RNA sequence: UUUUGUCCCUCUCCAAACGAGAGUACAUGCAUGGGCUGGCAUGAGCGGCACGCUCCACGACCGUGGGGCUCGAGGGGCACUUUACGUCCCGAGGCGCUGAACCUUGAUGCUUGGAAUUUCAUGCUCAGGGACUUU
RNA sequence: GUGAGAUUGUGAAGGGAUCUCGCAGGCAUCGUGAGGGAAGUAUGGGGUAGUACGAGAGGAACUCCCAUGCCGUGCCUCUGGUUUCUGGAGUUUGUCGAAGGGCAAGUGCUCCGACGCUAUCGCACGGUGGUUCUCGGCUGAACGCCUCUAAGCCAGAAACCAGUCCCAAGACCGGGUGCCCG
RNA sequence: AAGAUUAUCCGCGCAAAGCGGAGGCAGUCCGUUUUUUUCUGGGUCUGCCGUUCGGUGGCAUGUGCUUGGCGCUGCCAUCUC
RNA sequence: AGCGACGUCGCUUUUUGAUCCUUCGAUGUCGGCUCUUCCUAACCUAGCGCCGCAGAAGACGCUAAGGGUUGGAUUGUUCACC
RNA sequence: CUAACGGAAUAUUUUUUCUUAAAUGCAACGUUGGAUACUGGAGCGGGGAAGGAUUUCGUGCCAACGGCACUCGUACACGA
């Protein structure tokens, strides 16, 4: 009911709505710039086109314009990932329920890894020796049901097998509050 | 309408809710007493005392719990004490009441 | 559970207040966007004209493209360009010609706004679509209104008004591959019993040795669509207050929402306008749900009630029901480590201190 | 090219298929995770003549002061008030010390936990597509 | 009656596939119901009335009205129940110098426990048309009478057939629409 | 499908009977009149002129809706087509 | 009414017999539990006809298989039986 | 479980130039370290008897074979 006989607030949204909507509306070009781009795209694949391509926006950009430009920044227009260090918190609970006290800790570490390639966006990971003894803890029954990590996705030149070559490492590090505390992300 | 207030905890029961029981009492009848949560129940059962329940209403009052600045006050509610007439009488009466 | 009198012409209960299960529905408004004739052609109905929006709002078109993904959404474009087409073709003249000339049931489709103003849980955001007949009156008298109502938005007591009886199509509650037993129902045999237990001892003849069908076996259970009938709607709401409100509810005397002090898992919603139907409702959690028109004349002492609604308890559930009412609740404990004073007091100036120094 | 499917991804569906969706991006999806909702039922910790608590007040956040309340014991025992060392109790006894406390109360309705599949914000962060069919 | 052109094809002085060819399809969407299936059921109150009926003894009946059953079919506000939420809390034994705080104890062990599940231990809901059965009839000739009967015809039962409901129309049902095609 | 109807149209009207409504202009390729009655056509290309739309913008307003944002119409003007 | 003697024909096959076709290089014996569906010679339910049916109650018949149709006890049971 | 190492821990793609990213191998199997458990001495421990006897070790080495599997061996191979 946000404005009804609090007088003369109608012509002045109106109005401004006027004005932002016109605005959002605006506010692209769209589909066939791409569709350009999608004749020669077809004779071979392009991403530096492709993932900043592949987002738009036209309500967001004062404020996605700020977290868009960073993760743009290398990321969207030409993927390269860093070589970043964060330091995170992770929610357990959904995590540990149900299966096996037997198997629910070993199963987390997989899953560590996997969040953190969920995460990082960018896949592969490698975990510190503490988390290592943080896990086995008790050993698998119960663990500790709220991590905090340091990670790093750091470079790496050509190295190893399979498919490497960028690598990850990822930390144990504590103190509690984790559910408020949050992850940052560390300044590189 | 109507709201019970289960006892034990004292909160107030909605017409829904809960369970009943009925015990007996004779410096008054036959009670109901309902309960909220059997949890209320048991712990009743269990025959806990509400003195030291946390959880009861009793818990609350009597224990610091409710106590002294949050509405336990006295001595501040509004009043007037001064000196008064016959009222229906001239001065000299009234005088004279008053002195021996 | 909601309250409300009884009484009819000599029942047992009558003259008592009660206290009843109800339902609670989200509700805003179906768009109406098109309007339908089947003729009845002595092989059913057949669909004979379909009359349209004229604007084709994204989300309707996204479910009106397969999906919004990558999806271009150019569908109805050139539908689209047909307000030119006043001049162009009087379609309209086409179809309403058919319509008089024909039309022998009249369905107008409508599709829903479907954000419904809610916010999370659930999804499939897609945006849905039905027919619906329309009966009274003139199939020009009808349609006039139809057409009258075109682009035009219904809510639901545009078409109710509470007290009545509706009836309800919906999909069960899945419980995927089930077990015999919940599927329908039969029973075992004793601890004794070698290989197994819940499938039963006996299910065909030698003659016929053709496996007999009023037997059943096990499959899924739940999700079906079932067209269930007598469903009380008990109150028709609306406009949801603010930073805060919307309901009031007499004796409530308070002006709460229509919302548990949970308000449902999943779902803590409300986020418009709601039907009450009395009673508890079929199918999954969560889910879109259809209300038909009632089939039965519905004669009744039931039907035939002064059911209007006094007052409606409004738990919590969640965590249990315990304290109805946040507001109530609140002052129960009041005061505690948190806030309120101790944290609260010194609050209150060191943001007033902060705040003054932001702007000086 | 139009795609749909498939990378991607949801839990309502869900054995698998299948389904149902989806983001498609900003008061978002997305998570940190905020807030907030619960729940269980007063932590650790520390304290008992101080300190806590509580009231008032000032400073207003504070420092602080005032007022008021509060203002928990069971212990084997042992020292020392001496040669003047002003300890100026010399004993009576007082002052401490002395292994464990046990329960308690207080600060503390604490403390603590609240998803798999909780509520939401005028919070935070993060990021938003590979394939391939393919007309 | 008997195309072409491309694509495409291979082992034998060439055929053909494949596609696309004088009007292709895609996609999507929304639809109809053939036809199948098909469900409710009885007893109780109120009441009639202590009325009828009966001389009495005794002693009935419908609407009508309220209910209820069992059955069916839904459901979870509530309540109950269920707990590996290894959720909380609690407790023993042992186990970690050391409290803390964990551990083991093949889910150590209790009490609490939402949620979810779920229970006739919870909550909800169960449509009106037709044709007939007997049977009675009506009329009614045979047969100058008469007859329900022949002709004719009315009315008609928990029966059946449909409505409703559950499937979705011929492995081969089709309509209506959006958008790409050709 | 509507007449044993393919011709400059549509609409309306059982149906009659009838009715109404029915843009232009020049330039351009090809060529008939014939289900027994066009009658210059056919045919595209352009050009050129104008209801509509389509877009642009603005101004009001109506409408409608959230984490006051989202959503849409009037009219006006512009814009374009 | 309702019967129905004496007769005297029917009718059936959830009886029991008779018969040995088939089956012995194999068609898993009891009972019972469960569970379905079906049959009608309808017990109950719907509705008609009769009554040696006043009421009352029963009885008889039709039309009807759509619907319904039990807990124990004892007894392997079956049957039996409270 | 984990890090590490060590084996044929081996690969990859291409428009792009391209490479991170974006899609599976390796070796699921070795070791050393590390981390967690378990047995639970009537040992899964440690020693005989019969039984067996080269299985032992060394070294090698990986076709089969050890029901997965081995880059490990009571295998093979070669010797001791």
């Amino acid at each position: 009911m946000t404005r009804a006989g609090f007088k003369g607030k109608v012509l002045g949204k109106e109005k401004k709505l006027a004005l932002l909507e016109a605005r959002k509306k605006a506010a692209e070009a769209r589909k066939s710039r791409d569709d350009r781009r999608w004749k020669r795209v077809l004779a071979k694949m392009d991403p530096e086109k492709r993932k900043k391509y592949h987002g738009v926006g036209n309500t967001a950009e004062h404020s996605r314009v700020r977290g868009c430009t960073r993760a743009s920044l290398f990321k969207r227009t030409g993927r390269k990932p860093d070589n970043i260090v964060m330091e995170a918190s992770i929610h357990l609970s959904k995590l540990l329920k149900k299966r096996t006290f037997h198997k629910r800790a070993p199963i987390a570490i997989k899953r560590i890894r996997s969040f953190v390639g969920k995460l990082m966006k960018t896949k592969d990971n490698r975990i510190d020796a503490s988390l290592n003894t943080f896990i086995w803890h008790k050993g698998v029954k119960g663990v500790p049901g709220r991590v905090r990590v340091r990670v790093e996705r750091k470079s790496e030149t050509m190295e190893g097998g399979k498919r490497k070559h960028f690598y990850t490492v990822i930390s144990h590090i504590p103190v509690p509050s984790f559910k408020n505390l949050t992850t940052k992300v560390i300044e590189q | 309408m109507r709201t019970i207030d289960c006892e034990f905890s004292h909160f107030a029961v909605h017409p829904g809710h809960g369970r009943r029981y009925v015990p007996f009492a004779f410096l008054s009848t036959k009670p109901v007493l309902t309960f909220a949560r059997p949890k209320c129940f048991a712990m009743y059962m269990r025959k806990k005392n509400p003195r030291f329940i946390a959880w009861t209403r009793t818990y609350r009052r009597i224990h610091r719990k409710t106590t002294t600045d949050r509405v336990g006050r006295r001595r501040a509610a509004r009043t007037v004490r001064a000196e008064r007439a016959i009222v229906g009488a001239e001065l000299s009466y009234i005088q004279e009441v008053r002195a021996k | 559970h909601i309250v409300r009198d009884v009484d009819r012409p000599g029942s047992k209960v009558n003259k008592k207040e009660v206290v009843e299960p109800v339902t609670i529905l989200e509700a805003p408004p179906m768009v109406v966007v098109g309007i339908v004739g089947y003729r009845q052609t002595p092989v059913g109905h057949k669909t004979i004209g379909t009359v349209w929006a004229h604007h084709t709002s994204v989300e309707f078109r996204r479910r009106f493209y397969k999906n919004w993904k990558q999806s271009a959404q150019l569908a109805f474009t050139k539908r689209k360009q047909f307000a030119r087409t006043t001049e162009g073709r009087l379609a309209e003249a086409r179809t309403l010609k058919a319509f008089e000339k024909k039309a022998d049931i009249i369905r107008v489709v409508a599709h829903t706004q479907l954000r419904k103003l809610r916010n999370n849980r659930v999804g499939v955001k897609k945006a849905h679509v039905s027919e619906i007949q329309i009966n009274g009156g003139t199939i020009a008298q009808k349609i006039e209104l139809a057409k009258s109502l075109l682009e035009k938005e219904v809510r639901i007591d545009s078409v109710f008004q509470q007290s009545e009886a509706c009836d309800v199509c919906a999909v069960t509650k899945g419980h995927g591959f089930t077990g015999v037993v919940k599927r329908w129902g039969v029973a075992c045999l004793p601890r004794k019993t070698h290989r197994g237990l819940r499938k039963v001892a006996c299910i065909g003849a030698w003659h016929p040795s053709r496996v007999m069908y009023t037997v059943a076996r096990a499959g899924q259970h739940g999700y079906h669509h079932r067209t269930h009938l007598n469903k009380k709607i008990y109150q028709l709401g609306r406009a949801v207050s603010m930073e805060p409100n919307q309901a009031t509810t007499a004796y409530d005397l308070t002006a709460k929402t229509i919302t548990p002090m949970g308000g449902f898992v999943g779902y803590g919603t409300v986020r418009n306008d709601y039907v009450m139907l009395k009673g508890s409702v079929a199918g999954p959690r969560r889910r879109v749900i259809t209300l038909r028109r009632p089939m039965a004349p519905q004669t009744s002492r039931k039907l035939t009630e002064k059911i209007t609604l006094k007052f409606i308890d409004t738990s919590s559930k969640i965590g249990h029901g315990r304290f109805q009412t946040k507001k109530e609740k609140s002052q129960w404990y009041g005061p505690l480590k948190k806030d309120r004073i101790r944290r609260e007091e010194r609050l209150r100036k060191e943001r007033a201190a902060r705040a003054a120094e932001r702007k000086a």
